[PDB]
């Protein structure tokens, strides 16, 4: 296949710099120009540079000429990308792709995307259960809760039952309240399935190596 | 003793050889060479447009 693997999401102090690798595999490394794009959140996609691996040259957008620097490693089978002296204007997400041929060539493969955070915050969730009002049931089906508030920085991973229910389930975007960040996901099972069925939420949260754990309990009354 | 005007040819530092029927090797004042004899030695893109298997 021609996966690109490319590094896990970052945070950098402003003001320092970041190295995030893209590991090539499944097709010749040496037949193509590996490229990185950037993405200002939800917005426009730029074009950083390009490198080919088999001697190393290098191909720059007038822009991110200085802050950039594209590097290989052959035995590695890998392209990295460094960039250097950070601001607000860097932090989004950066994209190792595959460019087919040449100068004149569309990028075919995309990888995952590496995405960047610059704030000079710290690394910080919780984890509390929605059941429903004790008296008030939506008829046939029933909606359950899970809510993730006060952490940072993004990402976080939320699933329902270790992942084995993947149908009603809604994962919303994560807001900034007092500098911090704050999610809610909602689960809708039928109503004679809870509270028989154990519906547990599970969270991730990679960047303070945290995995929590929370089972929806109806409502003590 | 008297004004006088030649008749003559071109000539110059050339090295340039050219061959003939009846002669081989002649030093020659300019020669253009109508055959290409390089490549890059690698595959490449046709007009922006290779499947590589
Ligand atoms: C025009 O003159 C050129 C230069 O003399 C002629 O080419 C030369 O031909 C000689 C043979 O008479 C070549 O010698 C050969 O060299 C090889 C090298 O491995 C070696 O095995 C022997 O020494 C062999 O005789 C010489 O290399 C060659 N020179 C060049 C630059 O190609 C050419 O023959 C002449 N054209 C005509 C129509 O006579």
């Amino acid at each position: 296949e021609v996966h690109l693997q490319q590094s896990g999401p970052e945070l950098v102090k402003p003001g320092a710099s970041v190295k995030m690798s893209c590991k090539t595999s499944g097709y010749t490394f040496t037949e193509y120009t590996i490229h990185w794009m950037k993405q200002s959140h939800g917005k426009s996609l730029e074009w950083i540079g390009g490198i080919f691996p088999n001697n190393g040259d290098t191909t720059y957008n007038q822009k991110f000429k200085v802050r950039a620097t594209l590097t290989v490693g052959r035995s590695s089978s890998t392209a990295y990308m460094d960039l250097r002296s950070l601001t607000s204007e860097d932090s989004a997400v950066y994209y190792c792709v595959r460019n087919y041929g040449s100068s004149y060539g569309y990028f075919d493969v995309w990888g995952a995307g590496t995405t960047v955070t610059v704030s000079s915050a710290k690394t910080t969730p919780s984890v509390y259960p929605l059941a429903p009002g004790s008296a008030a049931q939506t008829n046939s089906m029933v909606t359950l809760g899970c809510l993730v508030k006060g952490y940072f920085p993004e990402p976080v991973t939320v699933t329902w039952n270790s992942g084995s229910l993947s149908s009603g389930v809604h994962t919303f975007p994560a807001v900034l309240q007092s500098d911090l960040y704050t999610l809610s996901s909602s689960v809708t099972v039928p109503s004679s399935t809870w509270p028989s069925e154990t519906v547990t939420c599970n969270v991730a949260h990679p960047a303070s190596s945290t995995k929590v754990d929370k089972k929806i309990v109806p409502r003590d009354c | 003793p008297g004004d006088q005007i030649c008749i003559g040819y071109h000539a110059n530092n050339s090295t340039e050889q050219v061959d003939t029927i009846m002669e081989k090797n002649v030093t020659v004042t300019h020669a253009q060479d109508i055959l290409e004899k390089t490549h890059n030695g690698k595959l490449c893109d046709l007009n922006g447009v290779p499947l590589i298997l």
